[PDB]
């Protein structure tokens, strides 16, 4: 059994990522399972002749009291070399699997290694802290799902064949099964699956839930529909419908701004004359369906912002060029951030299903309180790339 | 003996051919016995005229090589130590010992392959004659992975005895040592005389009971007993003029003590600072830096010490409000048994308010506490939950506080106004644009000079809550301002801010609306 030669994208070195410092909860976990995963050769300590770091987390996992060590490749895997059925949206059910288990067969590359560094750390640096590599194929690495591509299709050939009435799209350390199957028959032709694994030598992502896909429906802008408007009421809405006219430029204000005709007081009810109602139920009949001509090109990056809209309450949007949303929804049931990383880890597998890809987000979060609680709730195998920012006024308006 | 660890060359780069510079009769003489004693050691080997490296020699007696050729050329190894452990993270122990560890890279071999790049020359006092040729074949002081490697190494060289003693606990710290048990006198001082055995029976030589340094222990600006913590001497000038650079390094020196001395303020020091023009200008003090400066010398008279760790009982921080947009905070486990305290003065943005400072605070502590304890405190917080929880669920940036408990202990954090969620009735309108025009006929154009896009804005909006009653509706076309205002902070880098925010908590209602 030989392993095969990777190499990182030319001239490219590797990650020095630093390690955020963890709890020594998640730390003792760490501990455990490395010491197991050593004395199965899975890892091996290192020297000081590796100056290469990726961070490690531990996370909890569904249905299990076990957990699961998660590794931040994300840098490693924007370093390493280069190497999707529109159908698996279309399923009625689909539910993740965990079979990130798979890779620890596979040797990998021994000059790979070295860039796979990661780092335990101890708690008030009080030790060193345990340093260790990869001898076999790591969950979450990009490379991985790659080189067991082939093992994976030989295994998944029968089931494949037998059961063709499934759809089996894989990602990183995730399996999307899909199908149409009522919902009793599917939990059950899950199993077949999972059990047709162990043949081979599995995990339900997220719980032993199935995600709905055929019901993801984007969600729309909405305007106020009450009894009487109020100058204010007009103010609101004509600003609301500004903003709107940026992507549906069929907006027109013209005749709400008409009833804004000067100073009047805030509170002053005002009648909307006809030219008024009629452009309303226009503006308002353009927003029941999401603009025209927006498409998603592989060749650019999938962005997706958050917006609190509070109680409990989150909106998002995903998108390549401003304005030009791919899909749009909400989020609501805890604290802010176990919503977020919820909500986050829900777009993110949303994102995977419908294009195959992580999106780069844009988290209202102050970046210490993330780094701090997010591996809290934690689930997910991957980790999409993330900034911070400040959510502007009227966003979160002009939403929800 | 130890394994060795496998160096290379940066790639590409080759080994060093920098020449030796010339050198004394004299030196080259003392060089030859340091270097014929090394060699008898072993620690270095003459070589063959067929290497072509090279590495400067100089003496000081004692022989100083230059590597900063080769460490140009060396691989980067693993850093050799990010942070240290801070006092109130180690735990309490009968004894501490602190051993020493002579000559600890001499000790350890160097990668064979490796050693060839250590080259270096002794000249010839005879110009006739050609130099010696010497290469390492141990760690040499002075290159860039003798420290990460010859900790390495020591911590393989630890962890058996460490396996054998697990009721002892050892911390590397360049090369000292540090020791501790709570074994009885003896037993324990027993372990050293074992452990300095194990140390040298892999060469590594130790000081001798009567020699080792005893308890306190200077490390990293602090001063350590086997019970309780603190942080060195800490003594005030008593001086007339004080210089820039005098201010700058005392407050620099108080910021130290806040991390034990609570009640340290830097305020009206600090304050000397600004618009000074040289490190050597002489600022007088102002009656109340004179103030600060006497009660902060007062605190600094009695030493106060930090307790260690006992990772059997809770961490508790309790935080307070010194001022504005200052904190200070204290951990404990025990009832007032300080483990450290501190304080916090960062407005992260122009513009604030309590709230939103309180958590920032608890959000540092949190982050702290992790990293020194592993695990967060136990908050006892001067704000309620129910003022917390409002905010909270208003503010568009999400933001969570572990578990934590109300303290009645003043001032208590709240806020000062609320912006009204729906316009007002009967309450006076006004659209501001340099002035205002309300829905009552009234108008106030004023012209500003030295003014911004931005804080003219500001300005309308500012002039409309003057003029207008105790009930005010305001209509503004300023992102900006909704902002900011939006955000109801009751602190400020601007004063015109400060003005409204006074203005602000004044009015009975307050509705700000926006229109482009
Ligand atoms: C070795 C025991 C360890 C500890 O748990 N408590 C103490 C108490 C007093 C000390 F002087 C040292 C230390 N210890 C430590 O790690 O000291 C480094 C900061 C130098």
């Amino acid at each position: 059994i030989e392993t095969v030669p990777v190499k990182l994208k030319p001239g490219m070195d590797g990650p020095k990522v630093k390690q955020w410092p963890l709890t020594e909860e998640k730390i003792k976990a760490l501990v455990e399972i490395c010491t197991e995963m050593e004395k199965e050769g899975k890892i091996s300590k290192i020297g000081p002749e590796n100056p290469y770091n990726t961070p490690v987390f531990a996370i909890k996992k569904k249905d299990s009291t076990k957990w699961r060590k998660l590794v931040d490749f994300r840098e490693l895997n924007k370093r390493t070399q280069d190497f999707h059925p529109a159908g698996i949206k279309k399923k009625k059910s689909v539910t993740v699997l965990d079979v990130g288990d798979a890779y620890f067969s596979v040797p990998l590359d021994e000059d790979f290694r070295k860039y796979t560094a990661f780092t335990i750390p101890s708690i008030n640096n009080e030790t060193p802290g345990i340093r260790y590599q990869y001898n076999v194929l790591p969950q979450g690495w990009k490379g991985s799902p790659a080189i067991f591509q082939s093992s994976m299709t030989k295994i998944l050939e029968p089931f494949r064949k037998q059961n063709p009435d499934i759809v089996i799209y894989q990602y990183m350390d995730d399996l999307y099964v899909g199908s149409d199957l009522e919902i009793g028959q599917h939990r059950t032709k899950i199993e077949e699956l999972r059990q047709h694994l162990l043949r081979w030598g599995p995990p339900f992502l997220w719980m032993g839930y199935e995600l709905h896909p055929d019901k993801w429906t984007v969600q729309p802008i909405v305007l106020p529909e009450k009894d009487s408007w109020t100058v204010n009421d007009i103010q609101k809405l004509v600003g609301k419908l500004n903003w709107a006219s940026q992507i549906y430029p069929g907006i027109k204000v013209r005749q709400l701004c008409k009833l804004l005709r000067g100073t009047k007081a805030l509170t002053e009810v005002i009648p909307l004359t006809e030219e008024a109602e009629l452009e309303l139920a226009e503006n308002r009949e353009i927003l029941k369906e999401p603009v025209h001509g927006v498409y998603y090109d592989p060749s650019k990056d999938l962005i997706a912002e958050i917006q609190k809209q509070g109680q409990g309450q989150w909106t998002y949007q995903i998108y390549q060029e401003p304005f030009k949303n791919l899909k749009t929804g909400k989020y609501a049931r805890t604290n802010d951030v176990k919503q977020l990383t919820e909500a986050v880890q829900k777009i993110t597998t949303e994102s995977i299903v419908i294009w195959g890809k992580t999106p780069k987000f844009k988290l209202p979060i102050q970046k210490e309180t993330w780094e701090t609680w997010w591996t809290e709730y934690w689930q997910a195998t991957w980790i999409p790339e993330w900034e911070f920012v400040n959510t502007p006024p009227l966003v979160k308006l002009w939403y929800q | 003996p130890i394994e060795t660890v496998p160096v290379k060359l940066k790639p590409g780069m080759d080994g060093p051919k920098v020449k030796q510079w010339p050198l004394t009769e004299e030196k080259i003489k003392a060089l030859v016995e340091i270097c014929t004693e090394m060699e008898k050691e072993g620690k270095i080997s003459k070589i063959g005229p067929e290497n072509p490296y090279n590495t400067p020699v100089f003496a000081i007696w004692r022989k100083l090589v230059d590597f900063r050729e080769l460490n140009k050329r060396t691989q980067d190894f693993w850093e050799v130590q990010l942070g240290i452990p801070h006092p109130a993270g180690i735990k309490k122990k009968k004894s501490v010992t602190v051993l020493d560890v002579g000559d600890a890279y001499f000790s350890v071999p160097l990668d064979e392959d490796f050693r060839k790049y250590t080259a270096f020359t002794i000249p010839s006092i005879n110009n006739e004659t050609p130099g010696i040729r010497y290469q390492y074949n141990v760690l040499p002081q002075g290159w860039k992975g003798s420290p990460a490697i010859f900790q390495s190494s020591m911590t393989k060289i630890l962890e058996p005895f460490r396996k054998q003693n697990p009721d002892i606990v050892i911390y590397q710290y360049m090369d000292d040592l540090y020791v501790g048990s709570d074994l009885e006198i003896g037993q324990h001082r027993t372990k050293i005389e074992e452990l300095r055995q194990h140390l040298l029976r892999w060469g590594l030589t130790t000081p001798d009971k009567k020699h080792q340094k005893e308890p306190p222990f200077l490390w990293m600006g602090y001063e350590l007993h086997p019970d309780k913590w603190t942080v060195q001497p800490i003594v005030l000038p008593e001086k007339d003029s004080w210089t820039v650079n005098d201010i700058q390094k005392l407050v620099g020196k108080l910021n130290w003590a806040s991390q034990i001395y609570p009640g340290i303020k830097v305020r009206q020091l600090c304050k000397l600072l600004r618009g000074t023009k040289a490190l050597t200008e002489v600022i007088p003090l102002t009656e109340e830096a004179e103030l600060e400066l006497a009660e902060n010398r007062e605190i600094l008279k009695e030493p106060v010490h930090g307790v260690y760790y006992d990772p059997s009982k809770d961490l508790i921080a309790e935080i307070q409000k010194q001022g504005q947009g200052q904190w200070t905070y204290q951990i404990y486990q025990e009832p007032f048994k300080n483990l450290k305290t501190g304080k916090y003065a960062r407005m992260r943005g122009a513009h604030t308010n309590d709230v939103k400072q309180l958590t920032e605070a608890v959000q540092k502590i949190t982050t702290e506490s992790i990293v020194i304890w592993g695990k967060t405190p136990k908050f006892k917080l001067p704000i309620q939950k129910e003022t917390w929880e409002t905010w909270w669920t208003e503010y568009w940036q999400a933001t969570w506080i572990p578990e934590w408990e109300f303290v009645n202990t003043p001032p208590l954090v709240k806020l000062w106004y609320q912006l009204e969620k729906e316009p007002i009735v009967g309450a006076e309108t006004f659209y501001v644009d340099a002035g205002y025009v309300t829905n009552r006929g009234r108008q106030k154009v004023v012209t500003l000079t030295d003014t911004t896009n931005q804080k003219t804005e500001l300005q309308a909006i500012y002039l409309a809550l003057q003029d207008s009653g105790l009930e005010v509706n305001i209509v503004t076309d300023s992102q900006y301002a909704l902002g900011i205002i939006q955000a109801q902070p009751d602190q400020s880098e601007s004063e015109l801010v400060n003005q409204i925010i006074e203005q602000l908590i004044k009015k009975e209602k307050v509705y700000l609306a926006w229109v482009p």
